């Protein structure tokens, strides 16, 4: 029979229909698009369109496999044995490594001897449960995908608007009058997005692609502007100057809804590429030097006439005056002609009745000033009145299907679910933890994070419902206050692993043997583990690192457990897409062979650990024994429905809150009704409202829209988005102080007959009574962003090291708050990127013959100019080499790549796909991460995979 | 009967269509290698009824004209393939009068496959070296009879692929041509009066493929 699902690949979130033999009990026989889904309307890219081949695949794992120390083979074992043995490894390693107090005598209750990677590929209920299992075990080294592509940039949106998320959503692109795609190859990497992009074009939108390469995206845009690697901030700074010089900013929006009018204190300055407060010894700023001038109430002073010399807007004008078209054209390599054309077309959206949107994904924002790149986009959007509006926004495109959700559920070392921070060792009590929230004295500033105590208490009640929150607070592990936060993150986990500091690793739904930069180093590091648990669909380069190229299994002592999980269409649960749409999906076919859903694997593993503790005792058993997993279980299995209900939350006593009376056991209708006093639980405050007494709102397949909703495609009854179904964030900025839309033809909200109609208003209150950015301490869209480590305004610092010696904007060449060799044997700028047909490391898509058929081998894209230099012809076999490794690829010689002129010298770019690996297929090639450095970023602690030095030579 | 209108001015070369054809028919994958192109399979074959052809054309200044051609049987109104097969065996090639589909049956194994391929002005038919059966795009004739879009049409995210009754599709082709011709002055329709798969090309069709038009 017929069931609905949601694609397991990218964060567009396309709907599927799955047909299963034997009335829904047997194998899948067909998987195609859901014609009723509002995002894809039945369309699928080749990845979604081949899900049938992913699931009904005789190369999938069938049962658990064990690799003994020094063995060259797998042994098939039972689940009961594999999970008992893993439980025993976990308990031994935890018992041996558990630290109640750190060296300073502070309570930390952690194990630093186990790390976990993964995963954005798991369901939201699975991600939430997984984090809680790992933290109940005392883990702090908990990371996944989001660190690599999203963490380097999301603080830019939090600084600018108050939240880290994509501001609008996919369907909303169709309302744009100008779409700037920059640091994104959306036609290949978010393909169904082009349904809505091309619909904007149909209605007269200009489509602009700013990219070092001409791609399948570029082919369908009106304007293609080449940019040299790392020259984004110059490009965007020039657009800011253009907007200010030509008076194209939306005055009333800027005056009312941005911090343009705020007065910056006298200690702020910038000279010679350095802001005030620079500590040259420790290479950091004293950001207190960037404070606003506060009034007698502690509130920033304001000059709504925008005349005071220290008004944010006047400081901004002065800052960006250097970014003239000649200097910007010279560093970007974009002709002055093309820059003007792009600036004119984009800046035209400053009109109230026009909207422009910016789409970026990963691009090259990995480096130390990627945050400032995105800051610049946020600032351009605030100057043009494009934040909060239909067809506007900063559309930060999420990568994996559920990376939004995996981040939401705290699978990163610095956060619990719902972006509550992991406590540090000096947060000795729950009261100390809660002491840390900044307050506003501005009656118009909502400053919503003041509610955090309710969310932390309700989280502790979800995990430990029979314990008082202050007591349960002592069950969860803490990081050291004294340590750099990046010490707990992705890159340093690999570094620690290579120094032998981990006994165990969970590679849960990731393939770090191909996905991590400098694969040679990481593959050898994995041999320093005592034990590795890999949970995945297929045997892979990680599960089997011990028989990889140049490895001798007889010399590697690591025990490996491979646990085969089931594909998306074989399980139930939710995934949160890029627009925060939390979409429910159903089981079609039964799990293949003896594969299991992640939730079943982790819950059974944890229950066996709990049994071992009950039988034997061990280190600090309370967090393990008292964890509430009974709320997670139905039919002796993991229950997506029950976990989703707990993540929403329910009342643990009769409660009066928000002027309403609730009964013990009722679902919490929204996070507005959470309490700090133990009356409520909620696994994730962002989920409070997703699963109410009305039922599972994530499972709504209702295209009901009012005329106002339909005109812009909000689809408010199709699934549910956080927060509380606000489809367009910051939507109070889309109206004037009387609540009338700037653009009535594309209204997001409007005040009619005493209520907001359209979207759910982002912040309750009558028109003109509240600042539109309710998550900001001060309530404004931040043009000046004094929380950023590199400064309150973006400034060009060269992210390239090897080909640049001079910065034309200042005497500071590189980021002043951030050891590339630049060996002249590797003269070309290597870069890695995706194609439409493959997924991530290709672990999944290299198993799908139809995708291999289209893109069977690693290739190397080069210009005719580089081919000429090296004697390469199209289709030649080439060796691509770096200081870290070497691989062979097929040459693709194409005019889609052109040389950069950098300081009077042609510098060539070499393009590689990172989708290949030694396991499969035959003659596919190995990972481009053999080539990439692991050196990592001082600021972001984020790897370099978009510009790294290589050679390419004919074989 | 029915017609496809294929607006190549909207194609992102996602190859959803190429994959969706194989998923729906459960066709085998070919052994392929990269020989200096994204294009693969390089050609139609007995097991590949659609492939996306990729052509780069130089343009002065930044970027190229990147031409994408998702090739399939044109379902000719008076099909030459059928004229040739019928000489050997009626029933090898038949016309479905409901949809306009030109359909190859198992009896193609008993006709001169080489001659049938040569008769096709679009060089579409392909022979199985083992069974000698001919294959090509069947218009997803069985989905269409059952009120569904062809697999490659439903999957297309861009509006490139369109399908419907011939009157509706010719009206859309005429209207869309006028609109696209604004941006692409060399835009034309492929043999719109002879075939049921009507391509809008953005320039000389023969730049997309040597057999793009008759
Ligand atoms: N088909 C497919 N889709 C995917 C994935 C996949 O593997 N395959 N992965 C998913 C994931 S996890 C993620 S995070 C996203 C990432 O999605 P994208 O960020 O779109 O991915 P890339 O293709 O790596 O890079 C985008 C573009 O950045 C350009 N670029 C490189 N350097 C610069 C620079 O200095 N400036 C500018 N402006 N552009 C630059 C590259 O030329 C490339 O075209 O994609 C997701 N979608
Ligand atoms: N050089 C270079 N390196 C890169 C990148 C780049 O652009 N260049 N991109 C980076 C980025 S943005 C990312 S996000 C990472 C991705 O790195 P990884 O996440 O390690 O990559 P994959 O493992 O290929 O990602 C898909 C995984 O999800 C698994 N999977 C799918 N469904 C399930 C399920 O239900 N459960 C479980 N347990 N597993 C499941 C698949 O089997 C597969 O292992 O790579 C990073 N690495
Ligand atoms: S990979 Fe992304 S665009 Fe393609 S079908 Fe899946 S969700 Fe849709
Ligand atoms: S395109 Fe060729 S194979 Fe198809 S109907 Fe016409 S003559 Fe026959
Ligand atoms: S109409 Fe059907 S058979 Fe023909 S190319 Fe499309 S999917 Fe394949
Ligand atoms: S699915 Fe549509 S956009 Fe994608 S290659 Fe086929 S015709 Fe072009
Ligand atoms: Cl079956
Ligand atoms: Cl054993
Ligand atoms: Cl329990
Ligand atoms: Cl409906
Ligand atoms: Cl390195
Ligand atoms: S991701
Ligand atoms: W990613």
């Amino acid at each position: 029979k017929q069931t609905t699902s949601i694609c397991c690949y990218c964060a567009v979130g396309c709907g599927l229909i799955v047909h299963t033999a034997k009335d829904g009990q047997g194998r899948a026989v067909n998987v195609e698009g859901d014609p009723d889904h509002p995002i894809n309307e039945g369309s699928l890219c080749p990845k979604g369109a081949s899900i049938f081949q992913l699931g009904e695949n005789d190369q999938r794992g069938t049962q658990p496999l064990y690799r003994a120390p020094f063995s060259d083979t797998w042994k098939p074992v039972t689940w009961d044995f594999a999970l008992t043995e893993i439980a025993k490894r976990i308990k031994k390693t935890r018992d041996a490594s558990f630290t109640e107090k750190n060296a300073a005598g502070d309570l930390v209750n952690r194990t630093e001897a186990i790390a976990s990677f993964g995963s954005a590929a798991m369901d939201n209920e699975e991600c939430w449960a997984y984090g809680n299992i790992l933290r109940s075990l005392g883990l702090v080294y908990i990371e996944h995908q989001a660190r690599i592509x999203h963490s380097p940039t999301v603080p830019a949106l939090a600084e600018s608007f108050g939240r880290g998320a994509m501001t609008n959503h996919w369907n909303d692109l169709a309302n744009s009058d100008c779409i700037l795609i920059m640091g994104s190859n959306a036609a290949e990497n978010h393909p169904i997005a082009f349904k809505w992009v091309l619909r904007a074009k149909d209605k007269g939108a200009t489509l602009i692609h700013v990219d070092p390469r001409f791609t399948r995206t570029s082919a369908r845009c009106d304007v293609y502007a080449p940019i040299r690697s790392g020259a984004d901030i110059p490009f965007l700074g020039g657009l800011i100057k253009y907007i200010l010089d030509n008076k194209l900013y939306f005055t009333d929006y800027v005056r009312e809804y941005t911090n343009a009018s705020l007065i910056v204190g006298e200690k702020f300055s910038f000279k010679d590429g350095l802001f005030s407060g620079y500590d040259a010894a420790n290479k950091k700023y004293d950001k207190s030097m960037w404070a606003f001038e506060l009034d007698a109430n502690g509130v920033p002073k304001r000059d709504p006439a925008l005349k005071h010399p220290r008004c944010v807007i006047n400081l901004l004008k002065k800052h960006y005056e250097r970014y003239n078209l000649d200097k910007v054209a010279a560093i970007t390599g974009t002709s002055k002609e093309q820059l003007q054309q792009v600036y004119k077309a984009y800046a035209a959206t400053g009109k109230p009745d026009k909207a422009g949107t910016i789409m970026y994904a990963m691009g090259w924002t990995q480096h130390s000033v990627g945050v400032q790149n995105i800051r610049a986009m946020a600032m351009i959007q605030l100057l043009l009145g494009n934040i909060g509006v239909a067809g506007g926004g900063v559309n930060a495109l999420r990568g994996e299907s559920n990376v939004q959700g995996s981040t939401d559920q705290g699978l990163l070392a610095h956060i619990w679910p719902g972006y509550n921070p992991v406590p540090n060792s000096k947060a000795a009590t729950l009261e100390l933890y809660n002491a840390a929230t900044p307050q506003s004295k501005d009656p118009m500033s909502v400053n919503w994070w003041q509610n955090r105590p309710k969310y932390v208490a309700s989280y502790l009640k979800a995990l430990y419902p029979d314990e008082e929150p202050a007591a349960a607070y002592d069950y969860l592990p803490r990081i050291d206050a004294g340590r750099k936060l990046t010490d707990y993150f992705w890159l340093n986990i690999f570094e620690k692993m290579d120094k032998g500091e981990f006994k165990g690793l969970f590679a849960w739904g990731m393939n770090p043997a191909c996905g991590g930069a400098n694969a040679n180093k990481n593959r050898k590091a994995m041999g320093k583990l005592e034990w590795l648990v890999n949970v995945n669909l297929f045997e892979n380069e990680t599960s089997s690192f011990w028989k990889g190229p140049g490895m001798n299994p007889a010399e590697i002592g690591t025990e490996v457990f491979f646990l085969p999980c089931c594909v998306s269409i074989e399980k139930e649960g939710s995934v949160a897409n890029s627009g925060r749409w939390m979409q429910w999906r159903y089981r079609g076919p039964k799990p293949y062979a003896e594969t299991k859903p992640d939730g079943d694997i982790m819950l059974d593993m944890f229950k066996k650990v709990r049994e071992l503790y009950a039988k034997e005792g061990g280190a600090y058993p309370a967090p393990i024994a008292k964890l509430n997993i009974a709320d997670w279980e139905e039919h002796n299995e993991f229950s997506p429905t029950k976990v989703a209900k707990l993540m929403n939350g329910y009342f643990l006593k009769d409660t009066e809150v928000g002027g309403k009376q609730f009964k013990k056991g009722q679902q919490v209708p929204s996070f507005a009704f959470l309490t700090a006093d133990g009356s409520t639980c909620s696994g994730n405050w962002l989920h409070a409202g997703s699963f109410t007494d009305a039922g599972n709102l994530m499972a709504r397949r209702d295209k009901t829209q009012t005329p106002e909703q339909a005109r812009i495609g909000l689809f408010p009854n199709w699934s549910f988005c956080w927060p509380v179904n606000r489809r367009i964030l910051y939507n109070r900025a889309s109206v004037d102080k009387t609540g009338k839309p700037w653009n009535p033809a594309k209204a997001v909200i409007e005040w009619k007959d005493g209520k907001w109609v359209g979207d759910v208003v982002d912040g309750g209150g009558d028109p003109g009574t509240k600042h539109p950015f309710i998550m900001q301490t001060h309530g404004f869209g931040a043009l000046y962003g004094p929380g950023r480590e590199e400064g309150p305004f973006p400034e060009h610092y060269e992210p390239l090291e090897c080909p640049v010696s001079k910065n034309p904007f200042s005497k500071q060449l590189h980021n002043p708050v951030a050891k590339a060799v630049c060996d002249p044997r590797y003269p070309f700028i290597g870069t890695t990127y995706r194609v439409t047909e493959h997924w991530q490391t290709g672990l999944m898509t290299r198993r799908c013959a139809w995708l291999v058929e289209a893109e069977p081998q690693i290739f190397c894209e080069i210009s005719k100019e580089l081919a000429k230099l090296r004697g390469i012809g199209n289709g030649d076999t080439v060796k691509v080499s770096s200081l870290r490794g070497a691989l062979e690829a097929v040459a693709i010689v194409t005019e889609r790549i052109r040389p950069f002129k950098i300081e009077g010298v042609d510098v060539h770019m070499v393009g590689l796909p990172w989708h290949y690996g030694w396991m499969v297929p035959k003659n596919g090639g190995d990972t481009a991460n053999l080539l990439t450095p692991s050196a990592g970023d001082p600021n972001t602690g984020i790897p370099e995979t978009k510009a790294f030095m290589v050679d390419v030579r004919k074989v | 009967g029915k017609m496809f209108f294929v607006d190549l001015s909207r194609c992102t070369a996602c190859r959803g269509c190429q994959i969706a054809c194989k998923q729906w028919k459960n066709l085998p994958a070919e052994e392929t290698r990269n020989t200096g192109s994204h294009q693969n399979p390089p050609d139609l074959s007995y097991v590949t009824l659609k492939t996306v052809r990729f052509t780069e054309k130089s343009r002065k200044g930044p970027g190229i004209d990147w031409l994408f051609f998702p090739e399939q049987c044109r379902h000719c109104v008076e099909p030459p393939c059928k004229g040739q097969a019928d000489v050997d065996l009626e029933g090898a090639v038949v016309k479905d009068e409901t949809t306009g589909a030109v359909l190859f049956t198992e009896l193609t194994a008993k006709v001169d496959g080489e001659s049938v391929r040569s008769a096709c002005p679009y060089d579409i038919p392909r022979i199985d070296p083992v069974t000698k059966r001919l294959s090509k795009c069947d218009m997803c004739n069985d989905r269409v009879q059952n009120g569904l879009l062809p697999a490659c049409v439903k999957t297309c995210p861009t509006g490139t692929m369109n399908f419907g009754d011939e009157q509706e599709m010719l009206a859309l082709a005429e209207k869309r041509l006028a609109e696209v011709k604004k941006t692409y002055p060399g835009a034309v329709l492929g043999d719109p009066n002879d075939v049921r798969v009507v391509y809008l090309f953005t320039r000389d069709p023969k730049d997309f493929y040597e057999h793009a038009v008759a």
